[PDB]
This record gives C-alpha cells, sequence and structure tokens, in this order.
C-alpha cells in the first residue's frame, strides 16, 4: 500500500507530463 | 594656399553619410558599411598626400573604432542579462557584420592594391596591430562563450532531470 498513489503529480500534472514527453523528444532532436 | 587649395579640391570627392553612428540595428550597421565601402573606391581621384597610403590604414582604423563604438553602443541595449535568445540573434547578425566587414574591407584592400601599381615608388607597410585586432579577439572570445553557451543550456536540458 505505500506505494499506492502520490496523489499530487499525478492527477492534473499528467498531461503537462505528457507535454514534457514531448518536450523530451524535442530534446531527442 | 596653393598647395592646401589643391590637396584639398582632390580630397573632396568623398561622399560621407553618417550612416553608422546614427545606425541602431545590427541590419543599419551592415548595409551602413558596404555605403562606406562602396563611396570610398573613390580613391583615385583623391590627392597623394592627404590619400596617402598609410593615412588611408589610419582612416580604416578610425572606421573600425567608429563601427565598434556603435557595437558597444547597440551592445549595450544586452546579451549577459537577456536569455540566449537575443544573444542568438545579436551574435547572429554581429557576426554576419563582421564577415560583411571583412569581405568589403577585402575588396578595399584590392583597392590598396590597385593603389601601388600606379604608385610603387612609395609604400606604406602594414600596420595592422591596431585595437580593432585586440577586440576582434575580443568578439571571437565572445562569439565562442556564448555560443557555447547556447549549446550548453540545451544540453543541461537533456542530461540531468534536475534541469534547474
Amino acid at each position: 500500500s505505500p506505494n499506492l498513489c502520490k496523489s499530487g503529480p499525478e492527477i492534473k500534472q499528467t498531461e503537462d507530463k505528457k507535454a514534457m514527453e514531448e518536450f523530451k523528444n524535442v530534446k531527442i532532436e | 594656399l596653393n598647395e592646401a587649395k589643391d590637396n584639398v579640391k582632390y580630397l573632396t570627392t568623398l561622399e560621407k553619410f553618417i550612416e553608422p553612428l546614427y545606425n541602431g540595428t545590427p541590419q543599419q550597421i551592415i548595409d551602413t558599411l558596404p555605403a562606406l565601402m562602396n563611396a570610398i573606391k573613390m580613391i583615385h581621384t583623391i590627392a597623394r598626400f592627404y590619400n596617402t597610403t598609410d593615412k588611408m590604414t589610419g582612416l580604416f582604423i578610425k572606421i573600425t573604432n567608429q563601427m565598434i563604438k556603435n557595437c558597444k553602443d547597440r551592445i549595450l541595449n544586452m546579451i549577459w542579462e537577456q536569455d540566449p535568445a537575443e544573444l542568438i540573434e545579436v551574435l547572429g547578425s554581429c557576426i554576419k557584420l563582421y564577415c560583411e566587414y571583412k569581405k568589403c574591407y577585402n575588396d578595399t584592400k584590392e583597392k590598396v592594391a590597385d593603389m601601388p601599381k600606379g604608385k610603387t615608388f612609395d609604400f606604406s607597410d602594414a600596420q595592422i596591430f591596431g585595437k580593432f585586432d585586440t577586440f576582434v579577439r575580443r568578439l571571437q572570445k565572445l562569439i565562442e562563450i556564448f555560443s557555447n553557451i547556447q549549446q550548453f543550456n540545451a544540453l543541461a536540458k537533456h542530461n540531468l532531470e534536475g534541469m534547474d
């Protein structure tokens, strides 16, 4: 159970995280 | 009165326009440089003495000092506070201006090699040890410093998950 959820970064920052993954693509380039 | 009126009447054919000192943009400094080095091609009808080849080299170092005055003026408005973007633009444009200066002054030095072919009687040895050499090395230092700063910004954004 300790690894259940972090409850702050996973929820609404996840779309920002996918944008950040696209940023990591721009970085790959 | 005779010799001075003579020498001065031969210097008259100079097409001066104070573009560099009133430029505020690297594009203006550049298209100024073509303007000055195209007006300068009237080296020939000018008089031997006031247009002495060594005095021409002195006027060249003075043109470069005015150029570097304007360069510092435009750089004042600040790549060391502003982000990498204005640095990219200003560095690119200032390198373009330096290449323009180099090549148009190489054409003017083609004119300076035009001079002896008809005036081999006297020569003015190359006195290229001016402030412009030292500060062009300074500008090279700035170019390399800031370009490596540029590339390191992105590379550090790739390296360590702790960007900040």
